[PDB]
RNA sequence: GCGUUCCCGAUGCCGAUGAAGGCCGACCCGCGAGGGCGGCUGGAGGUAAGGGAAGUGCGAAUGCCGGCAUGAGUAACGAUAA
RNA sequence: GGUGAAAAGAACCCCGGGAGGGGAGUGAAAUAGAGCCUGAAACCGUGGGCUUACAAGCAGUCACGGCCCCAAGGGGUUGUGG
């Protein structure tokens, strides 16, 4: 049994929060805490963020039971790109893309022999 | 816009082989004493503070 | 009435991507550098299955003279022997007699330099 | 035993029971059997003996499930303005079953 | 490119863009773009000889006849041109509907009756014609009609 | 249809000793040995001649004239050096090379012929202290 | 010759026991263009034999519209009054 | 431009500031969940099998050999040789 979680929509860019979901991929969620707790990134928050909800639902709603679980798989996707205007000498004018991210984490559960 | 330029799209591989360095190093942490809690060697922590330490409160 | 290209293209491009299946690049992606691949890909083995032709008889040639020079004497020799003799036989490919069993080829040694001695 | 026979221009080395492809031959039934030319003996107790195209009367016996079947390979031909695949060749092949030296 | 909506500004100085060349937005390789060779409105339509336009008729005629499938019709018991009556009388005149039948009468009633049959196409005397006489299995006319025909060629 | 191909045989190591031959006539049949051409299991892609240890080089002889003769360009350096040094001088210093140098010459020039000169091993002779199976061809 | 759109064929025929379209296929047919057959998706259309008619087949036109890449986590983040 | 036959448009609980999601519930179907039918390709990711750090390249092709899913054969991969 798994538990998952995805963010959509968080407008970080993917490049930028999957360097941070490589840091906490097949973790015990307590490793997972204390890594997103001190690790200096803006995606260590929305990251941490849906570990919490994963974590949540895994005891919550799937009778799962916290100290046993870890990150399964976890990973980011890109979603759909602000496209703005930026402009530019002589009036050029490119289009800066705020990218914007879905990330998914998925727990399962480790030992008991 | 201007003079040098890239004269090759630049393969993924290629791409992805420049970033074989780019990959995250876990923060570095410890027990504690006071605390069954993780922090940074060398730092205060808001809880433990320390033995004759500052930090938030404590009774 | 219109006939607008509708399904057609797609399905000839997935026709030639499946061809290039494995190729490196987008020689494997791009429904055109794919086709790039595949002409030489093409032209490559219709080459080489004329080459193949080749490869083995020298195979072979080297196979039968190690083999034969080993009773002491020139493929070419023991090639002429066999002629002289006649022997369509051995055919290049079956002097693996001169590896498996090696008596047979001894054999046709002695012939060989039979009809030349 | 042994034996090379010589059969579709090209020669093999049959043995006591088995086989490959040699080439569609008029033996138009699959429930038939052929003998194809002998080349070189043997070696066993039986012989060893080889000769100036085997004509020793000694044959190889093969009967031969099969049809003519075919496979694949494609034959494409290009150049620069000219392509040409107009041949998926398949060729035509003979499966047999060696009976005896 | 002329038929279509927009304007023939040249959208861009033709030389230093370092775009490709290009004069108004109509011209089709453009999209926005006005049609290459559309079709536009036309007249199918071309006169067949007369003469052949005979021969035609005629030899269908024949050729559903050389078949048994002509049948001359006199008895119309059908009246008012009630659908129920037709029936009745294809009946017993062999007509089961099986077979699909050009009806050909002047007798604006039997039309009436016949018509809205799915087997059966209507046909005024003075319609007859081939591809109707082909589309169907069976030629079926009152000799009112089969006079008109015999009088479209002698 | 038929076939050929070797399962992965032992190799055969084997002792030479050209102490007085041609380098190169010597050279050409140490590399025949090298690659497998001798042995009728021959397989072009596989890589399996004799081992082949040769004592005594200096001692090779050399016809014509190549006291500094013959010149061995052999190194450029990188920036503006060309460094040949005269066949006598590598006798002279390191001398092994003369055989080694004819030897990798007359190998094919792949990953395999590459490998199969490492099995080549030449020294000053006599004595190959290195050998647990030597046995002399001539 | 193959295939695309459309008409006759069609008050027909195939179709929820699954149309078109999509994703597979190491199978069958065809020299080939293609055509089949099977599995998955899909959820309402499709349309023989034989003919008829065309807006009928794209890799290139610094083509056109769109989407997404590369450069790149790079230059930069607009007065050095803090 | 297009959810669905019908809003039946997801009460309520859970993590979250929210967005978002997990259960619950509706539905024939929810990878029909709301710029929602189908959902190809470029492009980005995650997992797996084979492979790779003495090697020289229009990237393929031909032959052999090794490993990985079915068995006188295939499929995927690619070490060496041409
Ligand atoms: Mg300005
Ligand atoms: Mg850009
Ligand atoms: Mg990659
Ligand atoms: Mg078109
Ligand atoms: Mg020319
Ligand atoms: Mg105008
Ligand atoms: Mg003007
Ligand atoms: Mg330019
Ligand atoms: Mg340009
Ligand atoms: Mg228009
Ligand atoms: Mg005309
Ligand atoms: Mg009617
Ligand atoms: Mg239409
Ligand atoms: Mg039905
Ligand atoms: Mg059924
Ligand atoms: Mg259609
Ligand atoms: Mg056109
Ligand atoms: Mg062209
Ligand atoms: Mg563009
Ligand atoms: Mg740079
Ligand atoms: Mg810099
Ligand atoms: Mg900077
Ligand atoms: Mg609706
Ligand atoms: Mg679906
Ligand atoms: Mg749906
Ligand atoms: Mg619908
Ligand atoms: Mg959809
Ligand atoms: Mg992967
Ligand atoms: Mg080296
Ligand atoms: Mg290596
Ligand atoms: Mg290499
Ligand atoms: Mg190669």
């Amino acid at each position: 049994m798994e538990a998952k979680a995805i963010a959509r929509y968080v407008r970080i860019s993917p490049r930028k929060v999957r360097l941070v979901v490589d840091l906490i991929r097949g973790k015990s969620l307590e490793e997972a805490r204390n890594i997103l707790r001190y690790t200096n990134k803006r995606g260590a928050y929305f990251v941490a963020k849906v570990l919490e909800s994963a974590a949540a639902n895994a005891v919550n709603n799937h009778d799962m039971l916290e100290d046993r679980l870890y990150v399964k798989a976890a990973y980011v996707d890109e979603g759909p790109a602000l496209k703005r205007v930026l402009p530019r000498a002589r009036g050029r004018a490119d289009i800066i893309k705020k990218r914007t991210s879905h990330i998914t984490v998925i727990l399962g559960e480790k030992h008991g022999k | 816009a201007k003079h040098p330029v890239p004269k090759k799209k630049t393969s993924k591989a290629r791409r992805d082989a420049r970033r074989s360095h780019h990959a995250l190093t876990p923060p570095t942490l410890v027990p504690c004493p006071e605390c069954k809690a993780m922090k940074p060697p060398h730092t205060v922590c808001p809880e433990c503070g320390y033995y004759a330490g500052r930090k938030v409160l404590e009774v | 009435p219109r006939a607008k290209t509708g399904v057609v293209r797609r399905r000839k491009h997935k026709k030639i991507l499946k061809l290039a299946k494995g190729y490196w690049g987008l020689r494997s992606k791009s429904f055109r550098k794919a086709r790039e691949t595949l002409f030489a890909a093409g032209n490559y083995a219709y080459a080489h299955r004329k080459r193949r032709k080749r490869d083995f008889r020298r195979l072979w040639i080297v196979r039968i003279n190690a083999a034969c020079r080993q009773h002491g004497l020139n493929y070419s020799t023991f090639i002429h022997g066999l002629k002289k003799a006649g022997i369509e036989v051995d055919r290049k490919n079956l002097a693996d007699l001169a590896v498996r069993e090696p008596q047979v080829f001894a054999e046709l040694v002695e012939r060989a330099k039979a009809a030349q001695g | 035993m042994f034996a090379i026979v010589k059969t579709g221009g090209k020669q093999y080395r049959v043995e006591p029971g088995l086989k490959l492809r040699v080439e569609k031959l008029d033996a138009e039934p699959g429930a038939t059997v052929e003998l194809p030319v002998l080349l070189l003996g043997g070696e066993k107790t039986v012989v060893g003996t080889p000769v100036v195209e085997g004509a020793s009367v000694v044959a190889e016996v093969l009967g031969h499930g099969r049809g003519k079947k075919i496979l694949v390979s494609k034959f494409k031909a290009k150049v620069q303005y000219r392509r040409k695949k107009g041949h998926r060749q398949p060729y035509t092949e003979l499966l047999i079953k060696e009976i005896r030296g | 490119r002329g038929e279509v909506a927009y304007s023939g500004r040249k959208i861009w100085p033709q030389k230093h863009t370092g775009r490709a060349r290009h004069g108004d937005i109509g011209a089709p390789i453009f999209v926005g773009g006005g049609v290459v060779f559309g079709p536009k409105p036309r007249d199918y339509s071309y006169t067949l000889p007369k003469k052949v336009r005979k021969k035609g008729l005629a030899m269908a005629v024949a050729d559903r006849a050389r078949e048994g499938k002509l049948l001359l019709v006199e008895a119309f018991a059908g009246v008012n041109g009630k659908t129920k009556e037709f029936l009745a009388w294809a009946k017993e005149a062999g007509l089961d509907g099986s077979e699909s039948v050009l009806l050909v009468t002047g007798n604006e009633l039997v039309r009436r009756a016949a018509r809205n049959l799915p087997w059966v196409v209507t046909l005024a005397p003075e319609g007859l014609n081939v591809y109707d006489i082909v589309r169907t299995e069976r030629l079926v006319m009152d000799l009112d009609a089969w006079e008109v025909f015999q009088n479209r060629i002698g | 249809m038929k076939t050929y191909v070797p399962k992965q045989v032992e190799p055969r190591w084997v002792l030479i000793d050209a102490e007085g031959k041609t380098l190169g006539r010597l050279a050409t049949k140490i590399a025949t040995l090298l690659r497998g051409k001798h042995r009728p299991d021959w397989t072009p892609n596989v890589a399996m001649g004799d081992f082949v240890v040769v004592v005594n080089a200096d001692k090779i002889r050399v016809t014509g004239k190549k006291l500094e003769q013959k010149i061995y360009t052999r190194y450029s350096g990188y920036p503006g050096g060309l460094k040949k040094i005269p066949l006598e001088k590598m006798l002279a210093t390191h001398p092994e090379r003369v055989l080694e140098h004819a030897v990798k010459g007359m190998l094919p020039k792949g990953p395999l012929g590459r490998r199969l000169f490492k099995r080549l091993k030449v020294y000053a002779g006599p004595d190959h202290p290195h050998q647990a199976q030597r046995p002399e061809k001539l």
